[PDB]
């Protein structure tokens, strides 16, 4: 388990390997955290949440 | 939903379903967007003229949240077929924009790559609707939502009579008394990571309803993100 293999590169969601370096980013309605690995919600309502 | 619990306040609020000129709920749907509903190819047969109906838990006894939209356009992928059911997936789009709210919300739709092996490689997913508790039972009033693990390809063809294309993959159980059920086609199929869903299938088909020995098929969404993106698009 190496990069992504490994805990999804500590990415919040979706994770790519570009040049043995682990690439984090995040779904419509998300914005890349500074960590460059938190996915922050834009705006109300963001996919993929239950509204508990 | 043979088996699983209902969805409570807010678990579940990207359902959708779809309902006839009867309001009689016979197909499950998944919010994408304000405007894209996704749901079986297969489902457009099942009645002439539908509408989608969002944000409600029980069909009898309006929780306040609900809400009719009406369907302008109707994306059926081209290459579905009524003799295997491959390329069972279709975009709704809404005349009206949902009004997201407590249990009207959209699932995130992600990257193939990642999904295939991070998503569909976790040990479960869920499926929800308002479809049958029992194979001869009736439809459901409440909606329901039902933990399946993911099944082994190879396992999966194996006991399936029919064929299963590339575009179908296996889930829930081989003899556990849990599986989705009629009705509940076109529905949400979602797998969770880190505390946020993604649509990963859309309830395709299945030989009776949690017979033993059989499992649930539901269509790869990650094989149509490419398609579901373009649908929208325009
Ligand atoms: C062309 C071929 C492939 N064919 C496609 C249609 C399929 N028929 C059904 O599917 C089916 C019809 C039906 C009617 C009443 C009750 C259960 C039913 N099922 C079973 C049902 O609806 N079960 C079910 C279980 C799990 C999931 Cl995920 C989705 C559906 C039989 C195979
Ligand atoms: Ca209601």
């Amino acid at each position: 388990r190496k990069l992504c293999s490994l805990d999804n590169g500590d990415c919040d969601q979706f994770c790519h390997e570009e040049q043995n370096s682990v690439v984090c980013s995040c779904a419509r309605g998300y914005t890349l955290a500074d960590n460059g690995k938190a996915c922050i919600p834009t705006g109300p309502y963001p996919c993929g949440k239950q509204t508990l | 939903i043979v088996g699983g619990q209902e969805c409570k306040d807010g678990e579940c609020p990207w359902q959708a379903l779809l309902i006839n000129e009867e309001n009689e709920g016979f197909c499950g749907g998944t919010i994408l967007s304000e405007f894209y509903i996704l749901t079986a190819a297969h489902c457009l047969y099942q009645a002439k003229r539908f509408k989608v109906r969002v944000g409600d838990r029980n069909t009898e006894q309006e929780e306040g949240g609900e809400a009719v939209h009406e369907v302008e356009v109707v994306i059926k992928h081209n290459r579905f077929t009524k003799e295997t059911y491959d390329f069972d997936i279709a975009v709704l789009r809404l005349k009206t924009p949902i009004t997201f709210r407590m249990n009207v919300a959209p699932a995130c739709l992600p990257e193939r790559d990642w999904a295939e092996s991070t998503l569909m490689t976790q040990k479960t997913g869920i499926v929800s609707g308002f479809g049958r508790t029992h194979e001869k039972g009736r439809q459901s009033t409440r909606l329901k939502m039902l933990e399946v693990p993911y099944v082994d390809r190879n396992s999966c063809k194996l006991s399936s009579s029919f064929i299963i294309t590339q575009n179908m993959f296996c889930a829930g159980y081989d003899t556990k008394q849990e599986d989705a059920c009629q009705g509940d086609s076109g529905g949400p199929h979602v797998t969770r990571f880190k505390d946020t869903y993604f649509v990963t299938g859309i309830v395709s088909w299945g030989e009776g309803c949690a017979r033993k020995g059989k499992y649930g098929i539901y269509t790869k969404v990650t094989a149509f993100l490419k398609w579901i993106d373009r649908s929208m698009k325009t």
